[PDB]
This record gives structure tokens, sequence and C-alpha cells, in this order.
């Protein structure tokens, strides 16, 4: 498996209750490992995962310091942006910035990534070659040109290619024995009527990681697209993922009906029918 | 213009509330205080993200500071006490992560425990000797400034109404002259140097001129020798053919 | 400015057996902006001790949460999650189906 | 480990 | 407050000069200033990956693999590379100084003739002043004769559409029967000129 670490930033102006709302979390795949939140009450960037604890003192408040000089940006940030799309003060606004960078099989570097978004919309984004940006708009046509001037691109690089890479690696070592752990689907199926003459074969998985997979239903062989419905996958709680697909089914041919089930801790994929 | 200081010379007493105001153009930005202190190095005394928004350093004791708006911090001393005689500088950082900061050019501030230790200077010139002539046929002027207190001294040299720096150097710190006094007032000399030729030109003007920072106009005088203000203290010299 | 519904999803961490102690989840996902009303209801009651996951965002910048408690599942007691944001005009009401 | 540099206001 | 080495070092023009710092937290971005005598820290090179980011000019500079390390070379020196060198470290939003390294360049010489001369008053009277001039770089002055007469340190004066470079020391006393030869006795000067 090829694996990744991200980090994802969310302020949010509150006009007249105070300061921004900033909240920081970072995934190595789909496990959350840290958390930053300005409501609270420590102020200091914590544990999220068990494998992340046994870094030192050193680790948590350089952390804290680099997490708090984020938020800092986010709080300038929130009202530049105002000034640029000529908006009043005493309405509520969002920005988000992600981050971060991927590996392959072998742990080479793949690919890093920096992107930042206003309102809900693209805002500016770090073009793939990492030395380049993609303004969504006009007013960022105003940022494009300023983070060329510093060349920002040449000091986030040396952090994509360099120091998140070596991190992301370290982490995996770290926590070897719940990171690079593939946990399979469980699966069933169920069956339910609609009508007298329709039902819903309903293909099941559960008890996941990592949260990539692909339920496919066919019949008699071949693919069926459209009176599928494959819900968005979803958290079990545990740190580990949920899915399901179902299809709406003419009662009596259920038979002719297999679900496929692929998942990267699965030797062979899975089959599942009801004749 | 980048970043301003002012003012850049103060030489006040032990009580005086004193501002060091730190002005930049650019706009929103990060600003610091610090102090450059010969076995400590810089240390910060106070930092600003924003507006109405500061934070202390390792050594803000006696300091305060005020962000009004962003274009300007103050540093403000309420009681001027004898261990801030520094040199001060504002400091100037973009609003990111890990980004640089750019530096002011220095205010320079003497706190005295009685200001009537202040003196101007006395500058004098002297000419190139006969035997320099006839040695070298080079001829180099010296120029003396000499019992001055405090050391907030700037001097240059002049050839015909052009400031000059070629043939030049300057003592780089200054000498004292009473060294079983305590509050001893100071000399500096520095060197101006020519072809024979040059300085048995008649046509030729030098002068040494040293800019001395002392007291403000506004200050408390009773004693009899003039009020050693802020001024410019100068001896020429004109080309001799033998 | 850009507005999303929330995407509602209520089901349970395992397959419930019934009088067997589990975890009622509530999973609102897809959402823009981030201020939003979520609550887990016991027979139309409000639950007191939910907890629920820190604030993160998908691909499309659109927001996820994981609200969830502690139940124990029975026969006669109904659950839902009752979810509020600025595209709803009212809380909408989703109710738990085991047998999804 | 978040980055320390290449973080600048737009 | 960030460890330094060297605090001072005297260096021979056209040599090479090395400083290093040393620190015991990690920091992310190494910054390297120059500062001249009057002026504020200006900053000569931004340090962003380990490697050697090289320059403006002649200076090339490195930040260690482990973050905690940095050095400065300059190469090929020159009379005005003189000035005090600080090491910064940054943390995310702040920046620990090093204590400084104090570089000063000796000039070199290429015609040394050491001599002691009389220069009179401009003004009148009969002030005077003892120069010691044209000696080598290899030639100290030290500085005492009781606390009546003061002899100044050493600088160099640039001639250079001459192509010439010389040092020079100036000694005086108040109103004595100080001489010109009872003046820098007290150095050791070489085999040198009088009148």
């Amino acid at each position: 498996g090829s694996h990744s670490m991200r980090y994802f930033f969310t302020s949010v102006s509150r006009p007249g209750r105070g300061e921004p709302r900033f909240i920081a979390v970072g995934y190595v795949d789909d496990t959350q490992f840290v958390r930053f939140d300005s409501d609270a009450a420590s102020q200091r960037m914590e544990p999220r995962a068990p494998w992340i604890e046994q870094e030192g003192p050193e680790y948590w408040d350089g952390e804290t310091r680099k997490v708090k000089a984020h938020s800092q940006t986010h709080r300038v940030d929130l009202g530049t942006l105002r000034g640029y799309y000529n908006q009043s003060e005493a309405g509520s606004h969002t920005v988000q910035r992600m981050y971060g960078c991927d590996v392959g099989s072998d742990w080479r570097f793949l690919r890093g990534y920096h992107q930042y978004a206003y309102d809900g919309k693209d805002y500016i984004a770090l073009k793939e070659d990492l030395r380049s940006w993609t303004a969504a708009d006009m007013a960022a046509q105003t940022t494009k040109h300023k983070w060329e001037a510093a060349h920002v691109a040449e000091q986030l690089r040396a952090y994509l290619e360099g120091t998140c890479v070596e991190w992301l690696r370290r982490y995996l070592e770290n926590g070897k024995e719940t990171l690079q752990r593939t946990d399979a689907p469980k699966t069933h199926m169920t069956h339910h009527a609609v009508s007298d003459h329709e039902a819903t074969l309903r293909c099941w998985a559960l008890s996941f990681y990592p949260a990539e997979i692909t339920l496919t239903w066919q019949r008699d062989g071949e693919d069926q697209t459209q009176d599928t419905e494959l819900v968005e996958t979803r958290p079990a709680g545990d740190g580990t993922f949920q899915k399901w697909a179902a299809v709406v089914v003419p009662s009596g041919q259920e038979q002719r009906y297999t679900c496929h089930v692929q998942h990267e801790g699965l030797p062979k994929p899975l089959t599942l029918r009801w004749e | 213009a980048g970043i301003t200081q002012s003012p850049r010379h103060k030489v006040t007493e032990t009580g005086t509330p004193v501002t060091l105001r730190c002005h930049q153009t650019e706009n929103h930005r990060y600003m610091y205080w610090y102090r450059q202190d010969p076995g400590h190095g810089l240390r910060l005394i106070h930092y600003s993200y924003g507006v109405k928004d500061t934070d202390k350093g390792e050594v803000s004791d006696g300091y305060s500071v005020s962000r009004s708006k962003t274009e300007d911090f103050l540093l403000t001393l309420e009681s001027a006490t004898s261990s801030q005689t520094s040199v001060y500088f504002c400091a100037i950082s973009e609003v990111g992560v890990g980004q640089p900061q750019h530096f002011g050019d220095g205010t320079r501030l003497s706190i005295l425990e009685d200001l009537n230790k202040v003196f101007p200077p006395e500058v004098a010139v002297f000419e190139p000797s006969e035997a320099e002539i006839s040695h070298t046929q080079k001829a180099t002027l010296v120029c003396l400034a000499t019992g001055f207190y405090p050391d907030h001294v700037e001097l240059s040299w002049w050839v015909n109404g052009k400031e000059v720096h070629s043939g030049v150097c300057t003592d780089p710190q200054p000498l004292k002259e009473q060294p079983a006094l305590n509050d001893s007032r100071y000399a500096l000399s520095s060197r101006l140097r020519v072809s024979a030729t040059f300085w048995q030109d008649p046509r030729n003007h030098f002068r040494c001129q040293v800019q001395f920072y002392g007291l403000s106009e506004n200050d408390e005088w009773t004693q009899d020798r003039a009020k050693p203000v802020t001024q410019i203290v100068s001896a020429e010299a004109w080309g001799r053919a033998d | 400015m850009i507005q999303r519904t929330p995407k509602i999803q209520v089901y349970s961490r395992h397959p419930a057996e019934n009088g067997k102690s589990n975890f009622l989840n509530c999973y609102v996902s897809g959402f823009h902006p981030s201020d939003i009303e979520v609550d887990l209801l016991k027979n139309g009651e409000r639950i007191e001790k939910v907890e629920h996951s820190d604030l993160s965002f998908s691909k499309d910048w659109s927001f996820y949460l994981l609200y969830y408690t502690e139940f124990t599942p029975t026969e006669k007691d109904e659950y839902a999650c009752r979810v509020n944001h600025v595209t709803l005009s009212q809380p909408k009401i989703v109710k738990w189906d085991r047998d999804m | 480990e978040l980055a320390g540099i290449g973080i600048l206001t737009v | 407050q960030l460890n330094q080495s060297p605090q001072s070092m005297f260096i021979q023009e056209g040599e090479d000069v090395s400083m290093n710092c040393t620190s015991s937290s990690i920091f992310n971005t190494w910054l390297w200033y120059k500062q001249d005598p009057g002026e504020g820290p200006v900053l000569l090179i931004a340090l962003y990956k380990a490697g050697e980011l090289t320059s403006n000019g002649r200076l090339t500079a490195q930040f260690g693999i482990t973050r905690k390390d940095s050095f400065l070379n300059i190469s090929a020196s020159i009379p005005s590379d003189v000035g005090i060198y600080f090491c910064a470290g940054g943390t995310g939003n702040q920046f620990y100084f090093g204590t400084g390294t104090s570089l000063t360049v000796i000039p070199n010489i290429q015609n040394p003739d050491p001599a002691v001369y009389q220069l009179r008053d401009s003004k009148s009277s009969d002030k005077s002043v003892c120069l010691f001039t044209d000696f080598d770089s290899q030639t100290n002055v030290s500085q005492s004769k009781d606390s009546d007469v003061y002899i100044t340190d050493k600088c160099v004066l640039d001639m250079r559409s001459m192509d010439f470079k010389s040092n020079s020391a100036v000694a005086w006393s108040n109103k004595s029967d100080f001489a010109c030869a009872n003046a820098f006795n007290n150095s050791i000067i070489p085999e040198d000129t009088f009148f």
C-alpha cells in the first residue's frame, strides 16, 4: 500500500463573539494522530493516537509553537480576504488550508500538495511541480503574485519533499502495529421487500481499515450500475470503516445477482450471493 | 525606505520618561523591539502580532509598548534607569510561519545619573609633516576630537565641500582621557591621507567635522559653560605649497 | 459564499444484539459552512452524553463530523439523530433502522 | 510534523 | 541565547573565514546576519533545507541534518568584510540569535617603511601630535606611558588610486616635555625613520 501524511486547518470568523475558531487536525492515512482546537482548555497540540505519545516534550512544544503560528496567519488572513472581496466585518467566514505528502510501496516520495480555500470554494493551490500556483479567481491573483515574490513555493517544497516524508516514515515505523495493519471487511448481505414483486438486496462491509474499498454488483456476470445505491464510507468510531451497496431487484431473481468486494486486506476478492 | 527609528540618538537623565518610535510602511506585519548589549547580544523586550496585541520578551522590565496602528510600534520607558543605556533595534517579520526578521538602523540611548557631566567635543586638525612629504611623497592629516561625554559622536572628513571616504580611517572605539574617574571624557582620532602634490596645492580645502549628540534644546541648565546641545563642531585646513 | 446540506447517517458500531451494549453513531458529512446542531434522541428526548469528533473536511472542502454515545439497544426503544444547519429550514430527524 | 516554513499570508 | 563559535577572529586578507552555531532545540530555518558599526543587522542568507545554499557572493552556508547546527564560510576575504556576524534560528514565529562573532581583517601590506612623524596644529599653537605610520601588519601597537600620554589603536587607511594601503597610530600629550622618540619605545617598533 501507498501512504500519506496530511494536515487540515479550519478558521472561522465569529464577528462580535470574539476571536476566530481555529481547529487543526493531522492524519497518517486514515488514522488521526494530532489535534489542536482553539476552544480547548489546553492551548496545546494534543495527541490522538497512542504511538505519537512517545515523542518527547520538545516535539510537543515545537508543534504548539508552529500551530499557534498557523492560527495567527489565518487570523490576519480572514481580514485581508474581507478586503479583497469587499465584504463587511459583520458576516461569518471560513478559510481552509490542507497540506501534506504521499509515499509509495517502498516509501519513496510520490507527491506533495498545499491547497487553500475561502468560504467553501478553491482560492489558491500549489501545482504538482511544487514550484508554481493555481489561482482560482481575480482576488487570488494578488496572493499568487505575493507568493511568487517571497518564494513561498521554494520554502514549502523543502518541507513537502523533505521533512514531511521523513516524519511520515518515522510515524509509519513507530506505529507499524496499527498504521500498517489491514483489517479485512466482515461481509454479509440483507434482503428487504419494497413491493410484492420488488426486493432490495443490500451488500455490507464492516470493520475494515484502510477506508479504500469498492463494492460492486453484477447480474449473470455483467455489472449493473443503474439501480445501484452506494453510500458514503463512514467511520464505525473505533478506527475502522463501514460501507454498503444496494440494488432494486425484481422478486425471485436474487439468484442472478452477485456482490463483489475488493479491499487491500483480502488475498482474493470476495463474492456474495443468494442462490 | 524600509524601517525608521526615531530618535536615532537620545541622551537623557534618570527618571525621565523616554519613548522610542518605530515606523514601517509595508503594511500588516509582526513587529519586535530588541536591545543589543556587549555580552548578551540581541535580547527581546516586547513583540506584536497586530494592533492592541503585544507580549513580553526576555527582558521586558522597565519598558512598555503600544501598537495603535499597524505602522507604529512605540517602545516606552516610564522612568529611565541607567541600566537601560543601550542600543535598541526595531525588527520586522511578515505574517506567516518561519519568516525572516528584517532590522531597523538602531537607536542609541544614554541614561545618566547627572546631566552636568555632558560635554561637547573640541575638534582640532593637524597638518602633515615636512619629513613625511620628503620620505614617502604622501601627506597625512590627523583630526583630534577631545574631551566629550558621552561617546555619541560621528566624524566626517570634507575635501572642497565633498564628504570623502578614500584615505580615511577613524578609530573604531574612543579612548578614555581620565581613566581614574568614572565619568571620564573621551577622545577620538581620525586620519586623512592624500598625495603631497594634493596637499601642496593651495586651492584645496580640508575640513574635519564631528557631529555630537547630547542634550535637547529644552533641558535644564544652571551651569556656567554653554549648554551641551546636539551640535556640529568643525576644524579646517587649507593647502600649503611647502 | 457557498452552502451545502449535510448528508446524515444513523447507525451502530457493531451489529445490534438486543440488550447487549453498543454505540450509536450519527455521521454528518458534506456540509458548508461549519456551524451545525446535532443531537441524538432516545424516544424523542435528547441524550446528554454525546461526544463528537474533531472537525475535518473532504477534497471538495465540505465538512464532516462523527457524533456518538454508548447505548444498549432493545426492542421497544426508537433512536434518532436530529440535525440543524443553515441549509435546513427546520431540524431534520433521521431514525435508526438496524435492519438496513 | 507540521510545517515550520513556507506559510505566508494571502 | 545560542552557542556561536568563535567569539572573535582576526584573519589575514585573502584567506577564508569559518564560523558556526550550535543549538539544543531543533530549528526549521537558519538565518545568518552581518552587522556594521553604526548600523543594524542585515540578512545575508536564508536557509530552508540541509545541504548548501550558495551565496549572495563568496559566502556559503549550511544547516545540519539534525537541525541543531549551521555554519558560515566566507572565502577569499576582503577588507570590507569586517563586522559582527550573527546566526539565527526560527521556531515558528520567533527567532533566537547567536552571541556573535566579531571578524576583523588583517590587511596585506606591500611596501612597509615604519616611521614616526610630528604633525603640527593648523590653528597657530605648538599643540603637537606624533603619528606612527607605514608599519607592517605584523607590528603590534601597545598603549602605556602612564595616564597622561594617549596612544590610540591602529587602523588601515586606503589610497586605492595609488594602489596603497597603510597602517597608522596616533599619540599626543597635554602640555608636557613628551617627545616622538619617547612615544613608541613601549611598543615593539621595527627598524624605522625619525627626523
